[PDB]
């Protein structure tokens, strides 16, 4: 099976058709003002009109404030781009911060391509030329066509191709029995090998009978790929022709990451918009996520007063459980969040709250039948009493060990007994704080 | 007797490790052109200096430093020769300016 | 549909000053309302930056957060135009590792003035009407026509090189450089013969050129300062444009590209386009970069400087001293300072009222004065920010305007700074590190 | 008496966690003594691993100094045994000046996750007997050619195609020389010779060049299973050569695009049923001075599917938060505590303490009196567990001096004086402290 | 300078190049000359063939080819080719000018040197630029090599002003150094 | 002979063959408990049993913490490996701090190869060019036999090659004249030069010629050498040698330190365990000094805690003369030594004491007596009295001065005037401290 994680249980915000919120669904319980309001960012989002709207998730540790952002992820599903990151991240070795943070707005910013072409392909029988003996004048002989018949799967057929093939033609080294590739807008041949009709039980070559195709001689492709602007960027700041010398002698000296310069970023606009108006392109902006936001600097903030003003910028999440906190990088200002006020002006904030006992039990099932356990009424009920008394996530993490537990000892299903011996087996972190007063 | 094994990483599960983005974003100088164009342009300082490398000169060089010399020199200059003249047309200086031909009708 | 790469942001109404030909300003023009004082300043800025004598001036807009500083800078952003630079940077950009602040702030400084290089080239531009090349040291002949005249061209043999590169072929229009024979092809006049299979694609048709085939013309290509110093900074230095491996360009290299461009200018193949570096927040600089800025802003190709922050009495970074606006006075002497004041209730509506109109957007007249003392009360914007929320409100109900309702919907959903900060300060146990 | 590379260190007598199969701690076996609630949950977090359903469990160590918690983790590793990852760092590694941190631990955490991953090998095989090649003929009639195999029971004559003869020439071939090629890409290879004049003959002057004969037919299709971890997939696709990096540890700050990819991959191959994933254990010891960025890295790190079972370790009670100026239980932030299972490790008896003692003198191959384990024992309540067991060793040497068999009182008493711990050591320091510096 | 009458090289085991022989024209006469194979190699740089004018350098090697000659200008009517007069001056030339450098050019020129023909030379250019923290051994060298051209008569020295505004930014360790710096002999204003 | 170095006096512990320590031997005076002790540990090291056992000298300023660490190392003898380390040596501009000590760690821990070299050596008398015999068919343009014949002061033999082997020798031009040196078993080929005999062969020469060998042409012999990480671990870091293209021109590279990774020291371990089984290699710990070790920071001493804990560690010597300071990296924190306390519960502490005026007039005098000078009794006397008035080491340095002067006024031996003259002119710090308190 896969592998469960913490988040593993939530498939998205349950709201109903109107936008309200369901008590219990998608994996989700409570929350429901929150869960409201994310429903309204989902729908910002996939209303595509705007730019570097932000978003503050703000409440106490284990409110879900990290579930709720992995549940607009579900609810806008793979297509929308979606960056998860953590404000620890921006402190690298090669690269300003600043830059990193550059980085993850673009990734967040998709683009499908869906470029077409038309071709023709098979196996080549004919290598055959036209003749009309002259040019109009003084002459050898002409030839003004080259019929080239091509067979794959479906049928056979012959095409007149223009004469200036023929240069192309054997530049490409194509005999009879050969299949070939040409490209209608160009009329590029190549040779993608011989078929296997000439082989099974020949073999021994390192060209590969390619085996004959299938389908029609002629062929109109659409191919749709996803890529990013970062992408985008990436690949043309780099020069990845391998014919210049300093190309693979890149390969040898690291290849670090770079300061990528605004130059290249307008110029890669510039040409997403052309793809665009061309109808070649379809720009998909996303979403990204920042936790543990508090963790980023006071110049990462002030960076992002600018980030988030631009046009070009996504929608952006964060997330943060600090109160009234320094905020790092200053040496004594205290601001809420552990974020700047003049950054907490350009966010909307959506709150998070304690979880009552019963929302806590209801999640304890949740996470027990995301797990694959069996659990008693009465040991439902004394782990969420325990919930109740140190925290939820530690009453969540002992289903497992109280399973193997009763595997151990034979049993299908958690009764109370093995929760009770798993809650001393191990400790949380306020009784352990306090047995630290014991043993100094 | 033969030694055997030993190898690591073994180079095929560098193959079963395989792996499996381009646009006109070089047109830097605005109205298209090539960027050659525009660096044949703007392209004129020269080093105020210039200077050959130091040589280390001794009376009676030992003979197995300078085979290794021999022998790396000899293997960049032949592994190279495919590259070379990309390569050192890459690398070399810009000495000389000269005036520009406009100045004649100008002046 | 069809959502270009850019979307509503937070200037897109911006589009100018909104300034008469006086400099007057108008109370609502080109998406800018209020700051009358401010705006007429930043017009008189923005003469300034057009005439371009004066050199190394030096701005600071100060005021309270929310009252239209960087909206000044994009307003006079867009009235400049594309045509003179116009560099914008946090002040939080300079702090790089490969570079040192001083070699960040110069190179921002030089991005910022122009180069407008201007040339005579030779041209043939021509249809095909005929080519021949005879290959067994190759030889050919071409013939090309306008509307108005024909010629026939004895080729060379690396002019049939480029030819056959380009496999440039009968009915084309291209363009011949005379200087080095670079061809570029231009389309087609006649359509390529339907006896030919696969090699049938539609394109487009281009009417022949007119006048004489072979023509002497001006051109002129813009660069910046910067981009002259990283394509000397090394051989093949003008990857770094892209990649930004600029590295600590030698003081050398700047200077003779001062002397070089300098003696364009006297010998006519050169015009200096001064522009204008924009620094918003620029508090978070160090006491080094604005030392440095004291004396950068003294040569004679500096740009105009502007500088945007709200702090009052406030810690200069790397120090432990405290001056105005977080800037030592050292600078702040060398600058004029333009005020930007809070708005007031009429100022406050008709920017939510531009503001709707930029995310189209309806609403009452009690919704535009609910949401109006709600940013009175709150914030600007976080005023502008529930537009698109109570838009989505209404729309997900059906609903053709949005209403008071749905503008208190979203104010109860999504929290501003204070009530968050009154809820937070009631669960002050659950919060973490206070 | 032949020394190897492994010798006797601090944790070499412990062999395992010495659980019953109910996961019930004896009172001493393999090697550990006491500790019975920290070795059941030990035991237990084990099983957890073993089955490897769950991903991103996190579990601390706790205790005062010299109770037990690397050698419960070394425990641990032991009766995990190979064939599953077992990566041990302490908590000072992460901070290199070639990567930041939240790029250390990305390493650190999926280097302790194995792949196994199968390949099928369509190879031709054997020995050569003749050779026969054209001469230039223009086209590609100017290298073919012939080429004959031979096994033990078999032999045949295979055609060329006119591009591999100059690897054969490179390579020297010689007949009766051993070779190996892969189907449909040739990539031929050179295993061994016979050197026929000689037979009989190995490891000796006579026959030396020798490595094997073939014993098989020429089709050896055969099914080979290669185990790698995935930070080492993504160190590979890093770079063109990025594999040196893997022996020099010269990478990078690796694109998180490559990791994606290698997930998308990995995951491809486990549904498709060509790899399977082996989830393992990161450990780190002393995670006390880790930053508040790496625990709050640490917090998302273990929200990942593809994330393994995290042990810690730590001495301290209630102490700062490096990088901060906060107190906290461990010095580890309380965001993190709550994603953590404790177990408590509790300080020895006078029993287990005589034991321990008693399993280091048969590590160490010691004899001692009893009275002698009754003095060392109160010395090892009195001043520590570590200083009683450094005292064996030197007690040994200054029996072997005196000549003697048998460790007496006398011995451990001279090395007693000879050798102070920390508190006689501060005690003569703290009178003389105008001599000692900068206090 | 001239244009390129004919290029043949000469080659011998010791295989290898030993001299390239060309001849060169101009307007007051003609010459054969036989020359370095690294300029051979500098001459292939161009793509330089007969009647192309050329200007070599021979205290550096430095090439250029200016052009063809105008010679062969009406030999097509469409040509790539950029055509130049043929030189007037002297096949071979002996110019004597003043050069304006400083020391640090000097010192630069030396520690990344850059006008070597060697390959491993070639090899090391190709790593990207950055300043070095220059040894005194090579200071004091160029010290030397600079007093032996004031001794001949080569070179004339002038010091200057160096002005260093604002040294409040400047910390201690950098005004601790400039104890040692300003006593020096060779130091300026 | 060697130049007078601070400890050169330093010949070893002095211990009597009961390994207690005599008053006055082998330089040292005094110390005898610290002696007794540095012997135990000597006895340990010897052993080759133990790994990761640590030492931690302490005491005031000039007890002799370095000099019984360099006796320890006089006694052990030059075959074991001896690291001499500061801690101010780990802050490293290319590799982190952890680096260094496992990099030092590793260089403590030794390897003793033994292996035969076989040559065969000496005046080429032919290269016996005979044909190709019949031909492969597969290319034909191949050579077969090519005996090559050998000639010595004493021998002359012939020989087959490989025609490999042919192709390398031709390669290097090499013809009759030539002296060859010829590898028995592997491909190496070298000229030695041309032999004397050929001196009016030419009027020039750019090579030296060579006299003929002596022996039996084929020389052979055994040989050991001793390693260590040197060419192990950094060896394989970056490949040295090699002929694609990436290595030659790594050849020309910055050399730059980079973090080993563990996986390739674990792999390392398991050849050279494979290769000690085989009998070819012998495992030789040896020690690691880190002195000045209060100057690590905290991450150092917290890696240090499972360095020592490791079964592959070496035996390490820790000294400080701190007292109750700071720990580098903790800012409040304070611990004896300036050693945090729960490494110094790992460690066995050794205490020096301060010396008497009886053992600082018999140290000065043994240092008048390796410095090669004479000195009066009265003025031993006087000097010995400066000595408990400032500083053991201060009268220590004055005497060379003294005798300088004495040479000066042509006296053979420092007399009481000299002495007095150079206290007059060279300063204490003590009394150059009272003169910056008075002013």
């Amino acid at each position: 099976t896969q592998r469960i994680a913490s988040h593993s249980h939530v498939k998205g915000l349950g709201l109903d058709e109107s936008g309200l919120a369901k008590q219990a669904a998608s994996g989700l319980v409570g929350q429901e003002n929150a869960r409201e309001a994310c429903g309204v960012i989902v729908e910002l989002i996939k209303s595509k009109k705007m730019a570097g709207r932000a978003v503050l998730l703000a409440g106490p540790p284990g409110t879900g404030k990290t579930a709720l952002a992995l549940a607009i992820a579900q609810e806008l599903g793979s297509k929308v781009p979606f960056c998860p990151m953590v404000g620890s991240e921006v402190y690298s070795t090669e690269i300003k911060k600043t830059e990193v943070l550059m980085e993850n707005f673009r990734r967040a910013i998709g683009l499908r391509i869906k470029e077409t072409k038309e071709v023709y392909e098979g196996e080549v029988t004919e290598l055959t030329p036209c003749e009309t003996e002259n040019p109009m004048g003084g002459y050898g002989k002409t030839i003004s066509h080259v019929i080239i018949g091509l067979k794959t799967a479906k049928g056979t057929k012959q095409l007149k191709l223009d004469p200036s093939i023929f240069e192309s033609l054997q530049k490409e080294r194509v005999e009879a029995g050969d299949v070939i590739y040409i490209e209608a807008n160009s009329g590029a041949v190549k040779r993608q090998g011989r078929c296997d009709t000439y082989a099974t039980e020949f073999d021994l070559e390192a060209e590969e009978y390619v085996p004959l195709p299938k389908g029609d001689v002629h062929k109109k492709k659409e191919i749709i790929q996803d890529v990013t602007l970062h992408d985008l960027d990436v690949a043309n700041a780099r020069p990845q022709g391998g014919q210049d010398i300093l190309s693979m002698m890149g390969q040898l000296m690291k290849p670090k990451k770079t300061e990528i310069t605004d130059k290249l970023r307008g110029e890669i606009n510039k040409v997403v918009n052309k793809y665009i108006d061309q109808g070649i392109a379809e720009l998909v902006p996303g979403v990204l996520f920042v936790d543990e936001v508090h963790m980023l600097d006071i110049e990462c903030f002030t960076y992002l007063h600018r980030a988030l003003e631009s046009s070009i910028a996504p929608i952006v999440i964060f997330a943060s459980n600090r109160g009234n906190c320094v905020i790092r990088g200053t040496e004594d200002i205290t601001s809420p969040h552990g974020i700047p006020l003049d950054l907490l002006d350009r966010v909307m904030i959506i709150r998070t709250m304690l979880y009552t006992p019963q929302e806590m039990k209801q999640i304890i099932k949740i996470r027990a039948q995301t797990e694959g356990i069996n659990i008693s009424e009465e040991a439902l009920n004394h782990l969420g009493e325990i919930g109740t008394k140190t925290t939820l996530r530690y009453s969540v993490q002992l289903l497992t060990p109280a399973n193997l537990l009763a595997k151990i000892n034979g049993k299908d299903s958690i009764e109370k007994e093995h929760v009770e011996e798993i809650s001393e087996l191990f400790y949380d972190a306020k009784s352990s704080a306090k047995i630290l007063a014991d043993q100094q | 007797k033969t030694r055997l094994l030993k190898e690591r990483l073994d180079q095929i599960y560098l193959v079963n490790e395989r792996r499996c983005p381009s646009e006109l974003m070089l047109t830097l100088c605005r109205c298209g052109e090539s960027l050659q164009d525009v660096i044949d342009r703007v392209a004129f300082v020269i080093p105020p200096v210039v200077a050959a490398p130091p040589s280390l000169r001794v009376p009676r060089p030992p003979p197995l430093y300078s085979h290794r010399m021999r022998i790396l020199r000899q293997g960049l200059r032949e592994h190279a020769a495919p590259y070379f003249q990309q390569l050192r047309q890459t690398t070399a200086p810009r000495l000389l300016q000269f005036p520009e031909l406009r100045l004649v009708q100008f002046d | 549909d069809v959502t270009r790469i850019e979307r509503i942001g937070a200037h897109s109404h911006i589009r100018g000053l909104g300034l008469d030909d006086a400099l007057e300003p108008r109370q609502a023009s080109q998406g800018m309302v209020g700051q009358l004082a401010a705006r007429r300043a930043a017009g008189v800025v923005l003469e300034m930056i057009r005439e371009g004598k004066i050199a190394g001036r030096a701005v600071l807009i100060a005021g309270q957060p929310g009252t239209g500083k960087t909206a000044i800078a994009m307003g006079m952003a867009q009235a400049l135009g594309p045509d003179t630079p116009f560099t914008a940077i946090a002040g939080s950009e300079i702090f790089s590792l490969e570079m040192s602040k001083t070699e960040a702030l110069t190179q921002a400084f030089r991005r910022s003035i122009g180069v407008r290089i201007k040339e005579e080239t030779e041209i043939i531009e021509g249809e095909v009407v005929e080519i021949q090349i005879d290959r067994p040291s190759k030889v050919g002949k071409l013939t090309l026509k306008t509307t108005e005249m024909e010629t026939i061209y004895d080729l060379g043999t690396k002019m049939i090189e480029s030819l056959t590169k380009d496999k440039v072929q009968a009915g084309d229009v291209i363009t011949i450089d005379k200087a080095t024979g670079k061809i570029s092809k231009l389309g087609r006049s006649f359509t390529r013969a339907r006896d030919y299979d696969a090699m049938g694609s539609q394109t487009k048709f281009v009417q022949c050129p007119d006048g004489e085939l072979q023509k002497r013309k001006e051109v002129v290509h813009t660069v910046s300062l910067h981009e002259i110093d990283v394509i000397n900074s090394r051989t093949q230095g003008f990857l770094a444009l892209f990649s930004g491996d600029t590295g600590e360009i030698k003081s050398e290299v700047r200077e003779q590209i001062n002397a070089k461009v300098a003696e364009w200018r006297e010998e006519g193949k050169a015009e200096i386009i001064p522009g204008v570096l924009f620094i918003d927040e620029v508090h978070m600089l160090d006491i080094e970069s604005f030392s440095f800025l004291n004396r950068a802003l003294e040569s004679d190709m500096a740009p105009v400087l502007i500088m945007a922050t709200n702090r009052g009495i406030t810690r200069i970074r790397g120090t432990s001293y405290q001056s105005p606006h977080g800037i030592p006075i050292d600078l702040l002497d060398r600058l004029l300072i333009v005020s930007t004041t809070p708005y007031s209730e009429k100022d406050t509506k008709q920017i939510l009222r531009i503001r709707c109109e930029e995310e189209d957007v309806e609403m009452s007249e009690d919704a535009y004065t609910v949401l109006t003392r709600i940013g009175l009360e709150t914030s600007l914007r976080y005023a502008i920010q529930l537009i698109t929320a109570a838009s989505l409100v209404c729309r997900k109900r059906k609903g053709t305007e949005v209403q008071v309702d749905d503008i208190k919907r979203v104010y109860s959903l999504f929290l501003d700074e204070s009530r968050s900060t009154q809820y937070m300060k009631e669960y002050q146990d659950a919060f973490l590190f206070n």
